[PDB]
């Protein structure tokens, strides 16, 4: 604060501007995907697919 | 303290509270001696 008082003044109150935190968490979740494919079906898929 | 006409006086600019408020001071320290109360005469209470 920069207020106006006088020139025979009285030295006004303190100011002390502030900074703040943000803290933004990341370490909780994940995005995943699965296949679950057999071993016999990948062998006949080199035959009945053109 | 300096020596203004044989009397010792001391300046000491005071403290500061406002921004434009200088407020000095000055002072001294006296005492008077009258040894040998023999030579002294008074003619008190003249009509004046």
């Amino acid at each position: 604060t920069a207020t106006g008082v006088a020139i025979t003044g009285s030295a006004p109150a303190a100011s002390m501007d502030a900074t703040l935190p943000a803290q933004l968490p990341i370490s909780a979740a994940s995005v995943q995907s699965t296949f679950t494919l057999n071993l016999k079906e990948i062998e006949e898929s080199k035959e009945q697919v053109t | 303290a300096f020596s203004a006409n044989g009397v010792y006086t001391l300046m000491r600019q005071l403290a500061q509270t406002s921004l434009y408020v200088d407020n000095f001071v000055v002072g001294c320290i006296p005492q008077l001696q009258l040894t040998t109360r023999k030579n002294v005469g008074v003619i008190k209470n003249i009509k004046v």
